[PDB]
């Protein structure tokens, strides 16, 4: 429930009038995994 | 299930668009490399039916 | 004191503790396996498979004009491409995964070709002691990430017993320098060499 | 940390043939700084 309070803000992050970005998209997930725990536990698997 | 539904729609929404696909944007491309190797695809197919 | 282009390295890890040198054999079995040092005294590892020649290094944006497209120190934040230098063939990132536990954990191992997808890594300093544009001294701690997968190649321990993979965990490496620029006429370590006075041979239980 | 910053900007540009209007007035500004550095590096060693 915590952590669904985040993601729904960064998808108006990179998202915007039906299109995606670029440049944020390309950091966003690039600073997503190095931190993997930042993904939901059994896909990190069941 | 909410929780996963979010983390889902994020990456589709950070997904290369198409047009950057038909040029060889080798940085564009490395990108949709990684979100297809993350997610099995019949993993989908069973929560799609 | 400070490294440079083509000379020989070998990348040794640390895990009791543990010293593992990577090595990778070629011409049959290209995927990489590990191989211990630390127990030198009664058993000598085998090095023959371990050197790695930096015949090349980049910055980052540097080698993006070579894709569209002579001793030269080295630092943090810039680009390598590694050599085997008994099997004449480059260090690379491998598509497959000998993982098979949906880890996403990528496989090292050889290539041929001298394209520039997956045969590049780029190297980050551990701590907030160096930083970028720092030359790297002998002896440091080093990550490696890929540049087209950007996963770090690191040690993994969970499918029993250690191997080497490309995956979201960072792990130290030390480069530990084997063979600079050595002179013409003399005789350096890895020298295969006959010894004349007439040969000094074996017999074709052969002892 | 000004020198590795000017030659990256380089090779973006080593594959493109003409330069567009804002591109050189980056390249403009960072010039403009580098010729006061130097100057201001000279001042610490014009003296003997």
């Amino acid at each position: 429930c915590g952590g669904e309070r985040y993601l729904d803000f960064l998808r108006f992050a990179v998202f915007v009038n039906g299109e995606s970005v670029e440049e944020n998209a390309n950091v966003v997930v690039r600073l997503l995994i190095r931190k993997p725990e930042c993904f939901g536990p059994a896909l990190r698997g069941s | 299930m909410s929780f996963y539904a979010a983390l889902i729609d994020l990456l589709g929404r950070c997904a290369p668009e198409m047009h950057l696909i038909q040029a060889g944007k080798g940085e564009a491309l490395r990108i949709r490399a990684i979100l297809r190797s993350l997610v099995p695809l019949d993993d989908l197919v069973g929560i799609i039916s | 004191q400070f490294l440079r282009t083509d000379d020989e390295v070998v990348l040794q890890c640390s895990a009791e503790q543990l010293k593992l040198c990577l090595a990778a054999e070629g011409f049959g079995n290209r995927l990489c396996f590990l191989e211990p040092t630390s127990n030198a005294q009664n058993v000598p590892p085998d090095l023959a498979i371990c050197c790695f020649t930096l015949e090349q290094s980049l910055s980052v944006r540097a080698l993006q004009e070579m894709l569209a497209n002579g001793h030269r120190t080295l630092l943090y934040g810039h680009a390598i491409l590694l050599r085997h230098a008994h099997s004449r063939m480059y260090l690379s990132c491998l598509t497959t995964s000998r993982s098979m536990t949906d880890k996403l954990a990528f496989d090292v191992g050889l290539q041929e070709d001298a394209t520039g997808e997956a045969c590049w890594w780029t190297m980050h300093p551990a701590s907030k002691q160096r930083s970028e544009g720092e030359k790297v001294r002998v002896g440091d701690d080093l990550i490696l990430v890929s540049v087209s997968s950007e996963r770090y190649l690191h040690l993994s321990t969970a499918s029993g017993e250690l191997q080497v993979d490309a995956s979201f965990m960072q792990t130290l490496w030390n480069m530990n320098p084997i063979c600079s620029c050595c002179e013409e006429g003399y005789v350096t370590g890895g020298h295969v060499l006959r010894l004349f006075h007439e040969c000094l041979t074996i017999s074709a239980q052969r002892r | 940390r000004l020198q590795e910053s000017i030659s990256d900007f380089y090779w973006y540009y080593s594959g493109k043939d003409v330069i567009e209007e804002q591109g050189k007035r980056n390249f403009s500004k960072a010039m403009s700084v580098a010729k006061q550095v130097f100057n201001s590096l000279t001042e610490y060693i014009q003296g003997p």
